[PDB]
């Protein structure tokens, strides 16, 4: 059955207040957690003329009476597309040196084989990165569709064909997946070989256990703890990474935020496609029926009604797309801050 | 020139400008209709000997014929010819189902 | 650098240009017909009677009102971007100018020393002064010293060695010191730490 | 077709209409297929083009040469191309015509997409190339060696932020 209940805010606990007693840790653990941030969203361009008018000269001539609105919407979408690449570079373009991955994958007991790229795969991705790419589902199998295939009837009614026919164009990103993986790999090699020195400027080699010793000193724990228990620490680190790989592989919703971004843009474009079919008060949703059955002045009245309908639809889409773009910009700025502040 | 026109400028700055689409134009007109050879019975409709009383009006179906309204121009003068579903000038371009 | 480069302040010019274009867009949109017989209100009033003028005027009112609403929405979104920028600028003012922050790249690339804000048209320009490592040398290291069987760790800095002698240096600057009991602490013994010299 | 007009490409359809159904319509409420009124064949109808054209233009105060990118044209596999003139370089972003293809990576100037960019270079022409992400470097990993700065420099950099924008009031009446 369906059960209704009062929510539990959390487990109850207590801590004694004793003016002559303290608690002190005697042991410790290395914990590995994840953080997920959107960086970019699909770049979309819309041909407002093809969308509004079905290659109708009369419709086009009427559209010219509102042409600056069509141009303005195109400009707003272009600006959004430009911002997506700016955001991508700001998150992933802080280091202008590409460091080679060392041939060694195990440094002082710390196993990075699941973090560093696997050179034997077509995609220079780590097993964890490969899992990340195998969880988010993208409807667009690349950016080139061509005119063929879509020429005939698609039994599945593949949405990309319909969207492109109505003037909705999906643009490629400026940076490819290989370029991003290469950049990230360079950052991992940078930190592993030189700690944080490569962020501030030149990369100074430091043995990995000494980078950890400095990090412990930063925590407020003597270097002795790391050197005394180095093997235990390395074992906990390696186990924590294995746990991350299993956690990501096991949970289908681990990357839900990114799927939600993709789904929101897919729904917005399917919404425009469905809204194209509305009558908007006209005798027919199809422009060719109006032109075929009505004379010029009556066709112009019904066409003007359809033009108003479609133009309002596009403006609504652009406004919502721009607000989502603003949310992506805020997310990208946070991601870039985390990159510089937490990684470097 | 297309870019210059789009930006309302005779100077274009360095960059990429999106400028409408490459469109294929039709090369021929293909018209298909059923091969209907009979003329519609305009004589029976307009040259009838008698019309039914309005209280007991008649209706008949017209099918399998070609409609041509120019035949009436030299037949009778009409006081009313008002079309609501279709403009008169487009009547010859349509085909009807009932 | 500022005098030479015409694009040094491009972000501010872009803000000015966006608002100028938005207002020129409203001026140009005023001229659209919007489906009316004429873009000029006086022609409609002069040639048409009340009810026909009212129909054409209503079409123009809808056109202009939609134009203004579009402008206001876009202006408000740009205002939101300016608010985000201003909040970042205020954070940088308090955190980089009135203090010294540890955040990497927050106050410019390198390690932050100090900053000097300057005013600018519709904005602020910060001059950040940072400490940047320059010439460097390759030295041998070790995690610990085994003097008498006890494990000796540095109190600060790193153990560095030239070809023949061991010293203690600062991680950010090479001033070799003699290894002594006043800059080294003892914990544990020589059988645990790997690579003890 | 029987009073239903339009522009498109006719093909044989794989659909079967019920004995009483004459037309097929898409999710957009547009015609996707028609039963031909002269011979009872089912035909599909598809729009003639996807477009997808952008022009790569250097500033007009230097040169009037341009290159055109066709986003949905596969020039390697007519081709929905306005004009050619050789210099055909296919990319994941579509094929472009007019720029030279140079395999020497370089700094990006005018971005194209999917890893490809272009710039104007001197015998002047527009050059298309793969972007260079950065200089390659390396750092040795040595468990018994560290690097230590021996000298330092004071560096001064700038940061620019908008603070305000022109305040505008509109008398809507
Ligand atoms: C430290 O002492 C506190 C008491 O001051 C312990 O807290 C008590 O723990 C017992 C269970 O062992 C509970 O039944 C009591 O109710 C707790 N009393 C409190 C919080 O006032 C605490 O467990 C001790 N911790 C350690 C690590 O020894
Ligand atoms: C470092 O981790 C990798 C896994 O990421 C280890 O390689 C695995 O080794 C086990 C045997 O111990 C094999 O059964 C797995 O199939 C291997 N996996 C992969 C992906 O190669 C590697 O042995 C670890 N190295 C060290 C030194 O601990
Ligand atoms: C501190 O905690 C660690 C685990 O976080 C303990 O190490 C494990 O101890 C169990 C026995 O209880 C062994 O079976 C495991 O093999 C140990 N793990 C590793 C990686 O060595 C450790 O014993 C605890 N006590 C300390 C450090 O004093
Ligand atoms: C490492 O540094 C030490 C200390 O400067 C050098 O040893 C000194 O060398 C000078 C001559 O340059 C002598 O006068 C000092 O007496 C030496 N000091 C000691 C403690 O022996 C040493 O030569 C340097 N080693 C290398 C390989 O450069
Ligand atoms: C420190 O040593 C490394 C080697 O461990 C030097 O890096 C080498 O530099 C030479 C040029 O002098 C290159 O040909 C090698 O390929 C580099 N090898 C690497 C990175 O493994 C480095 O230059 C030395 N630095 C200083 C300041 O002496
Ligand atoms: C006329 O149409 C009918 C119905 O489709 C068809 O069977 C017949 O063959 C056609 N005849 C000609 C001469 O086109
Ligand atoms: C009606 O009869 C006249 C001759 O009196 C003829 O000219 C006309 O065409 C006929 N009308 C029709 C509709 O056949
Ligand atoms: C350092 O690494 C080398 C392998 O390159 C190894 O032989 C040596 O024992 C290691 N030394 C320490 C102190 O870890
Ligand atoms: C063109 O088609 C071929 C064959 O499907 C494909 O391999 C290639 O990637 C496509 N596009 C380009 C730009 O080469």
């Amino acid at each position: 059955s369906i059960i209704a209940y009062t929510m539990s805010l959390g487990a109850e606990n207590s801590c004694a207040y004793s003016n002559n007693s303290i608690a002190i840790p005697t042991n410790f653990t290395i914990s590995v957690t994840t953080e997920i941030l959107p960086v970019s969203m699909t770049k979309t361009s819309v041909d407002c003329t093809m969308y509004i008018c079905g290659d109708s000269t009369e419709c086009s001539n009427l559209l010219l009476q509102y042409g600056s609105f069509c141009t303005q919407l195109n400009r707003a979408l272009t600006g959004i597309a430009v911002e997506q690449d700016k955001n991508t570079q700001e998150v992933f373009a802080q280091v202008k040196q590409i460091y080679k991955t060392p041939p060694i994958k195990d440094f002082g007991g710390f196993n990075f084989s699941q973090i560093l790229p696997d050179p034997s795969k077509p995609s220079k991705r780590s097993p964890i990165e490969d899992l990340l790419f195998n969880k988010v589902t993208l409807a667009d199998a690349g950016f080139i569709k061509q005119y063929g295939d879509c020429l005939g009837d698609i039994a599945a009614r593949d949405l990309i064909c319909a969207q492109k026919f109505n003037g909705l164009t999906v643009l490629p990103p400026l940076l490819t997946d290989e370029m991003i993986a290469q950049y990230t790999s360079a950052l991992l090699a940078g930190t592993i070989c030189s700690g944080w020195t490569f962020g501030a400027g030149p990369a100074l080699q430091i043995p990995f256990p000494m980078q950890m010793a400095y990090r412990f000193n930063g925590i407020g724990v003597t270097q002795n703890v790391l050197y005394e228990n180095q093997k235990l620490i390395a074992n906990q680190f390696n186990s924590a990474i294995g746990k991350i790989q299993d956690s990501l592989s096991s949970t289908p919703s681990a990357l839900g935020k990114l799927q939600d971004v993709v789904n929101q843009n897919a729904q917005a474009l399917n919404t425009l496609v469905k809204q194209l079919s509305s009558n908007f008060g006209a005798i027919s949703s199809v422009l060719n029926d109006i032109l075929s059955r009505l004379d010029p002045p009556e066709a112009e009245v019904q066409i003007d009604r359809l033009i108003t309908g479609r133009l309002q639809s596009l403006q609504t889409y652009v406004t919502q797309q721009l607000i989502r773009a603003a949310e992506i910009r805020a997310s990208a700025n946070l991601a870039a801050t985390k990159m510089s502040e937490c990684v470097l | 020139s297309e870019t210059k026109c789009t930006l309302k400028s005779f100077t274009v700055e360095k960059g990429i400008y999106q400028t409408s689409n490459f469109r294929v134009q039709p090369t021929e007109s293909i018209v298909r209709f059923p091969n209907i050879t009979n003329l519609c019975p305009f004589g029976e409709v307009f040259n009838a000997t008698r019309f039914a009383s309005v209280y007991a009006w008649n209706r008949k179906r017209i099918s399998n014929c070609v409609a041509d309204y120019s035949v009436l121009y030299n037949s009778a003068s009409f006081s009313t010819f008002k079309c609501y579903g279709v403009s008169p000038t487009k009547l010859n371009d349509l085909c009807f189902t009932n | 650098s500022l005098s030479s480069t015409p694009s040094a302040l491009g972000k501010l010019q872009d803000v000015v240009n966006q608002n100028a274009q938005a207002l020129n867009t409203l001026v140009k949109q005023l001229s659209s017909n919007f489906g009316a017989i004429s873009s000029v209100l006086n022609d409609i009033l002069s040639r048409l009677d009340p009810p026909e003028a009212e129909v054409q005027i209503d079409r123009l009112i809808t056109g202009r009102l939609q134009s203004l609403q579009t402008y206001v929405t876009q202006q408000l979104i740009r205002a939101a971007e300016i608010r985000a920028s201003a909040n970042l600028a205020a954070t940088k003012m308090s955190e980089c100018v009135l203090g010294q922050s540890k955040r990497v790249d927050f106050c410019g690339k390198g390690y932050h020393l100090m900053s000097f804000p300057q005013s600018a048209p519709h904005g602020v320009v910060f001059l950040h002064v940072t400490y940047v490592p320059a010439q460097e040398k390759n030295f041998t290291t070790a995690p610990a010293i085994c003097h008498d069987g006890k494990a000796h760790f540095p109190r600060e800095g790193v153990f560095v060695s030239n070809g023949t002698h061991w010293f203690v240096t600062q991680r950010n600057f090479y001033e070799p010191q003699i290894i002594t009991t006043d800059n080294t602490f003892v914990s544990g013994n020589c059988d645990v730490v790997i690579g003890i010299v | 077709f029987n009073g239903l007009t339009g522009t498109g490409v006719l093909t044989e359809s794989n659909k079967k209409f019920l004995p009483f159904q004459q037309f097929g319509r898409d999710i957009a409420d547009t015609t996707d297929a028609v039963r031909d009124p002269q011979t009872l064949e089912i035909l599909d109808i598809t729009p003639c083009s996807f477009g997808g054209v952008s022009v790569i233009t250097p500033g007009t105060n230097t040169s009037n040469q341009v290159a055109v990118l066709y986003q949905d044209v596969n020039c390697t596999e007519t081709w929905r191309v306005y004009s050619t003139g050789s210099n055909v370089f296919q990319t994941r972003a579509g094929c472009l015509i007019g720029a030279e293809h140079v395999n020497n990576s370089y700094e990006c100037d005018i971005p194209i997409g999917a890893g490809i960019c272009a710039s104007y270079q001197t015998s002047q022409s527009i050059i298309a190339y793969t972007m260079s992400l950065g200089a390659e470097n390396s750092c040795a990993y040595s468990n018994n060696s560290i690097a230590i700065p021996t000298n330092f420099t004071i560096s001064v950099t700038t940061e620019i932020l908008p603070v305000s924008m022109t305040k505008t009031s509109v008398d809507c009446t």
